[PDB]
Formats: structure tokens, C-alpha cells, sequence
């Protein structure tokens, strides 16, 4: 949750999902283990 | 450290890190540049700290 940040390094910020360096507007995050666990193994990433 | 091939970026990629903080270099530009001279540190201690 820190490489959804405007320049980053990582294969979630490489790999997955990038924002622009002039980037306008926020990013919001909230925890939920309550609902996406089981475990549940459809949640996939591009390694 | 010296007379090395480190490949830089399969460790702040493929690897489980807290925190990542590069001071006067920046992390996508270390695969180009030659070092002439590196060491290196290691502890362990409390993560408030």
C-alpha cells in the first residue's frame, strides 16, 4: 500500500498498476480481512 | 565488495521489504552505474527504531 504512490518501485508499481508522476487526486485504503478471507485464491497478481 | 555483476533489481522487486529508501541514488538507476568502492552493514534490532 505504499507503491500506489506517484514513483515507485515494485512489481505492484512495475508490473501490475502505475500512476502518472503528475498525478492529481487521492488514493484511499481501508483494511477488510473480514470479507476477502476464507483463504480465497482468486485474487491474482502478475509476477 | 568489489569486482561484481550485482543485479540490483531482483531484490526490490523480488523480495518481501518493509522500508526502501535509497538517499542519494534512486532505485531504477542503480542497474547503470559503476560504484568503485561498497560496503556493507548488518543488525538486527527493534522496528520502532
Amino acid at each position: 500500500v505504499r507503491q500506489i504512490a506517484p514513483g515507485q518501485t515494485g512489481k505492484i508499481a512495475d508490473y501490475n498498476y502505475k500512476l502518472p508522476d503528475d498525478f492529481t487526486g487521492c488514493v484511499i485504503a481501508w483494511n477488510s480481512n473480514n470479507l476477502d478471507s476464507k483463504g480465497n485464491y482468486n485474487y491474482l497478481y502478475r509476477l | 565488495i568489489s569486482n561484481c555483476v550485482a543485479d540490483y533489481s531482483v531484490l526490490y522487486n523480488s523480495a518481501s521489504f518493509s522500508t526502501f529508501k535509497c538517499y542519494g541514488v534512486s532505485p531504477t538507476k542503480l542497474n547503470d552505474l559503476c560504484f568503485t568502492n561498497v560496503y556493507a552493514d548488518s543488525f538486527v534490532i527493534r522496528g520502532d527504531e
